[PDB]
């Protein structure tokens, strides 16, 4: 299963 | 499914009412109460070699004290398999 | 384990050699 | 702790370049495969692999550093490093410990990628706050990829 | 101290990095290495060797657990066989640092 | 045996005699190797020599000695003697080595199973199977194997909740060790693997067994195994609708994309060119995309057994059917329209249930389910409805045979069957009109939806004469 | 050519041993045989399989037979259940105890050790045919039985040497103790004949 990668919003703020 | 029927005793305590009952049962029960000891025996017999020890030899006693006091169908051949069974489990 | 956790974060790259 | 079969169906179904590494911090190992990249804990006794495969080309190198601090959100614990042979490419890494004691880990995108050039990467290393050092099997050059939140017009993100 | 730990045929060692804290028993160089001290403020310290087979883990042991692993083999012997085991231990660590562990195993 | 104790002198002294004792008997059977054990009815003198030798060792009262025998007959591989010895010794003597060696615990379970002590023999399989002695993968399993078995039959003395519990125990971690078992073989061949990392693939995973979320993330998903996924979210009861559904998408593609691959190189082969470097030709036609497809979902279907969760047909039904349609997995290249249907129908998912997704198809009208192609909608529903009609014939005359009056769960027909059919009939009046007044011409279909139309009414009919009484009367002789 | 199939071989057999049809045979025939001699002598051979084809083949002639070989076939050391084994030797004693088919009476009482003083002499005319015939007549743990204790005994002790050594063919004797487990009588005996000191010596040395 290729690994879901959540948003760069999220990662970097702010 | 022997056990509730209570025909044939388990623990010493029973052998007292379970040999009165034999007096009054029916014939065609005590005809086959033979056959009953041997496979009770065998059963117990088959148990043991798969505390619980102590269970069942003490079970095994009270089959041979019962068909000792009870007179029946071939009890000579039965009552001698019946205590040969039960040397093997000690 | 018969407990699954997904952690995409930190990985090993599967399709590179190794440091 | 075994290999997990499916790495070995993978390992084996390689064409031209396979590499095994480790992320002891974290009770995480990872084999690369070509351009794919695969990552698994190695503690769990069944694990499921985490699989990487944007990339374009061959994989070559691939590390965990500690990430640059006032970049990312306080829940990223580690920046994942993969060096191909045409860039390097990083990604923010969730390392956040679970009841049982191995590291859950989840992956985020960052837009931050450069272009490798003619050195090859083999080596990378982190610092204690998050810069990120570079080389490799083709000279004894040290390259270092800076990175930075804001985007500017006359910066990218990623050095 | 050392030892040689044996790999099976085919385990082609790849890597082997630290999976606990780093180790330090104190802020500067002296006192820094004193393995006797932390004993019971960190765990031991334990290595993944990743090989292209698995990974094994191998744990660093202290005292406390060589001394009580040693005694576990005097439990069938005689009042001397404790006595010339603790002497190997008197011998190497002294008489204080062997009372001491034999204390935290008891 | 502590180490720097001084008895271990006494231990060797004996151990000189004990070794020499085993050349004897070596010697003794070398020596007599082809000898019969009678000759004319009676002893030779070979047998008696045999029988003398081995008086003197059962004769024995050396502890030590029983101890360094019972090692010895278990080296040479002599179950034929030890198993027959009969004497608790032995197996206290195992009961303290068992957890510690495979060999020697296999022995011990099987003095437990030929005294009826299932169990206990269950108990230390498992055990063994979860510990972390130098054990493979698939001894693992087979450890488990049995353990399950042995746990699923009554051991006297033992509740049945006890035995339950152990072979529950067994049955999921053996699910998972063969997950793993799969993942691992399958990693291994992979020729897309490269070998550096295949090594540390059998390392990790060829020894004891581990979780699913590490299988799934380190494993399955990384190498794009989606089928293990989905076998792995099954054993996990992973509740995840979407990211099954995911599962569910890559691993069609996946098996599409392959399959056209397969007939390309075939193609090829047929007329004279040359197979990219390292590809084993087809010397038979592959099976089309459709037909592969399915058969992925087959096998994973009777692996699950359709009761699991990434089998909600609500969903999965839906994203196949598209596929079907997105994909001209249809008459153009001579299949059978209604193949997915088929598939789910054989593969066992009750008719109401079918029926009752194709209408929420039908209805809401989504992704590629619209405009004309609800003519191929409409059909699904035609050939469901006239097999739950052929099943409800057969079920009252299979209840007139063996007689009796009952009928639980299974869904039943309502109006509602009745009511989709017409607006069935409305559809394909709709997409027939829509047809006949399309830009460049009329449409080609008209005769073939007529078809259609014939069929749905005489559906309707059927299941209007079930639905009006012909149900309540199928036991009865007409 | 190929050993052919036991089957086709006792068919083959029976071409030569019996080329024209017998008058008193029974239960018709089976490809050009009578059912009766296939199912004997595939027993004969050994091979159950082959008997129980022919049994297929006959159905609707061989009656209750059927259900009845077929537990012989599946049970364990050649014996019926004795409910079962009840039933079929009542219903032979009942009015086959002299049927005009011998072959039907061997196969009978050779899956119910029956008859035990009948030594089917029509079928069993060899001396192997009869030890054969009789081992599968032994019984263990009283009217028409017979055991490997008394069969042993009665063999030598009646019919002694005197009578087996008569066609001056000693292995015929050795053969009748060594398979029925006397193998110090044959021993002792075999060692007599001064022609075969040697192996008489030897198959001493093996059983020692």
């Amino acid at each position: 299963r290729k690994a879901k990668l959540l948003p760069m919003e999220e990662a970097l703020l702010p | 499914i022997i056990e509730r029927l209570k025909l044939v005793p388990l623990n010493q305590e029973s052998v007292e009412e379970r040999v009165a009952a034999f007096r009054n049962f029916s014939d065609e029960i005590r005809h086959n109460l033979s056959e009953v000891l041997l496979a009770t025996m065998n059963i117990l017999f088959t148990q043991f070699k798969r505390d619980r020890d102590s269970q069942l030899r003490s079970q095994a006693r009270t089959l041979i004290t019962f068909a000792g006091m009870i007179p029946y169908r071939t009890s000579g051949d039965t009552n001698a398999r019946l205590v040969q069974m039960e040397v093997l489990m000690n | 384990h018969k407990k699954l956790v997904i952690n995409k974060d930190m990985r090993t790259d599967l399709f590179s050699p190794p440091n | 702790h075994n290999i997990p079969d499916k790495v070995f169906e993978h390992l084996n179904a390689g064409e031209v370049f396979t590499k095994l590494g480790l992320f002891a911090e974290i009770g995480y190992a990872w084999a690369s495969i070509d351009s794919s990249l695969f990552l698994w804990d190695y503690t769990h006794p069944n694990p499921e692999l985490i699989g990487y495969e944007e990339a374009t080309h061959t994989i070559t190198a691939v590390a965990l550093v500690p990430p640059k601090p006032g970049v990312f959100v306080k829940t990223i614990t580690h920046v994942l490093v993969v060096a191909t042979t045409s860039e390097i490419i990083l990604l923010g890494v969730s390392a956040t410990p679970t009841p049982s004691g191995s590291k859950s880990l989840t992956l985020y995108s960052t837009r931050m990628s450069v272009h490798r050039g003619g050195s090859d990467v083999s080596f990378i290393v982190g610092t204690k706050d998050g810069r990120i050092f570079l080389g490799g099997e083709s000279d004894t050059d040290i390259h270092e990829i800076f990175y930075q939140q804001e985007e500017r017009w006359f910066s990218s993100r990623c050095g | 101290q050392g030892t040689w730990i044996e790999l099976e045929n085919g385990n082609r060692t790849i890597e082997i990095g630290l999976t606990t804290a780093p180790f330090a028993a104190a802020k500067q160089p002296l006192g820094f290495g004193n393995e006797l001290a932390v004993q019971f403020d960190q765990v031991p310290g334990e290595f993944a060797v990743l090989t292209n087979t698995g990974v094994h883990i191998v744990r660093r042991r202290r005292l406390v657990d060589i001394f009580a692993k040693a005694l576990g083999n005097c439990v069938s012997a005689s009042d001397d066989a404790l006595e010339r085991e603790v002497r190997k231990f008197i011998n190497q660590y002294g008489r204080v640092e062997t009372i001491a562990a034999a204390l935290a195993v008891a | 045996k502590p180490a720097n104790d001084s008895r271990k002198k006494a231990f060797d002294e004996r151990k000189i005699c004990y070794n020499l004792i085993h050349q004897v008997l070596d010697k003794l059977e070398s020596d007599f190797a082809g000898e019969p054990e009678l000759v004319d009815g009676r002893p030779t003198l070979a047998a008696t020599k045999r029988m003398e030798a081995y008086n003197v060792v059962n004769d024995s009262s050396d502890e030590v000695f029983h101890f360094d025998m019972y090692e010895w007959y278990i080296e040479k591989g002599w179950t034929d003697r030890i198993l027959s010895i009969d004497s608790p010794h032995v197996i206290t003597y195992l009961q303290r080595l068992a957890e510690t060696d495979f060999r020697h615990a296999e022995l011990l379970c099987r003095f437990y199973t030929t005294r009826s002590r299932f169990f206990e023999a269950a108990q230390v399989q498992t055990n063994l199977a979860k510990s972390d002695l130098n054990i493979s993968l698939k001894d693992r399993i087979i450890l488990l194997s049995r353990a399950k078995g042995n746990a699923s039959v009554n051991t006297i003395g033992i509740s049945r909740q006890q035995q339950q519990q152990l072979n529950h125990e067994a049955s999921e971690l053996l699910e998972i060790a063969h997950i793993q078992d799969d993942l691992l073989e399958r990693l291994v061949a992979d020729p897309r693997i490269p070998e550096e990392r295949k090594a540390e693939i059998e390392e990790f995973l060829d020894g004891p067994i581990r979780t699913l979320t590490d299988l799934f993330n380190d494993y399955a998903d990384q190498a794009n195994y989606y089928d293990l996924c989905l076998l792995i979210f099954h054993a996990a009861d992973f509740h995840n609708p979407r990211t099954i559904m995911d599962t569910w998408n890559n691993l069609i593609n996946q098996s599409h994309f392959e399959a056209e691959q397969r007939r390309e190189y075939w193609e090829i082969v047929q007329a004279g060119g040359d197979l990219p470097a390292g590809v084993i030709a087809p010397i038979a036609e592959p099976p089309l995309p459709y037909v592969y497809v399915s058969q992925q979902i087959q096998l994973i279907a009777h692996r699950t057994s359709l009761d699991s969760l990434i089998f909600p047909v609500n969903s999965l039904l839906p994203v196949v059917c598209a596929y079907a349609i997105n994909n001209g997995q249809d008459a153009s290249i001579g299949a059978d329209p209604c193949w997915p249907i088929q598939l789910f129908l054989n593969l066992g998912v009750p008719h109401a249930l079918m029926v009752q997704v194709l209408e929420n198809v039908l209805d809401t009208q989504e992704a590629p389910f619209t405009g004309r192609r609800r003519k191929l909608v409409v059909q699904w529903i035609a050939m469901a409805v006239d097999m739950w009609v052929r099943e409800v014939e057969r079920r009252g005359a299979m209840a007139a045979a063996a007689a009796s009056g009952a009928s639980g769960s299974e869904a039943v027909m309502g109006s509602w069957v009745s009511e989709l059919l017409g607006r069935a009939d409305q559809v394909l009046t709709q997409i027939a009109g829509t047809g006949a007044t399309l830009r460049g011409g009329a449409a080609s279909d008209a005769e073939e939806i007529a078809s259609l139309r014939r069929t749905v009414k005489g559906l309707k009919r059927s299941v209007d004469m079930l639905l009006g009484g012909e149900m309540a009367r199928m036991s009865f002789f007409r | 050519g190929g050993v052919p199939g036991t089957y086709q071989l006792v068919r083959s057999f029976l071409n030569i041993k019996l080329p024209a049809p017998l008058p008193g045979l029974q239960d018709g025939e089976v490809e050009g045989h009578p059912v009766w001699a296939l199912i004997y002598y595939c027993m004969r051979c050994g091979d159950l399989l082959a008997a129980s084809q022919v049994v297929n083949r006959a159905q609707h002639q061989l009656g209750e037979f059927k259900t009845w070989f077929q537990e012989y076939m599946n049970s364990k050391d050649r014996r019926l259940s004795p409910a079962t084994e009840n039933k079929l030797r009542l219903h032979y004693r009942r009015a086959l105890r002299n049927n005009t088919d011998p072959y039907k009476r061997a196969v009978y009482c050779i899956i119910g050790r029956c008859d035990v003083t009948d030594n089917q002499s029509e079928v069993a005319d060899k001396t192997e045919d009869y030890l054969w015939l009789k081992l599968n007549q032994v019984c263990f743990d009283p009217q028409d039985r017979l055991t490997l204790s008394q069969f042993q005994k009665q063999l030598l002790e009646d019919y002694g040497e005197s009578h087996f050594t008569v066609n001056q063919q000693p292995f015929l004797y050795f053969q009748v103790l060594f398979l029925t487990a006397q193998f110090e009588a044959a021993v002792a005996f075999l060692f007599r004949m001064e022609r075969l000191r040697c192996h008489a010596v030897h198959v001493a040395l093996v059983l020692f």
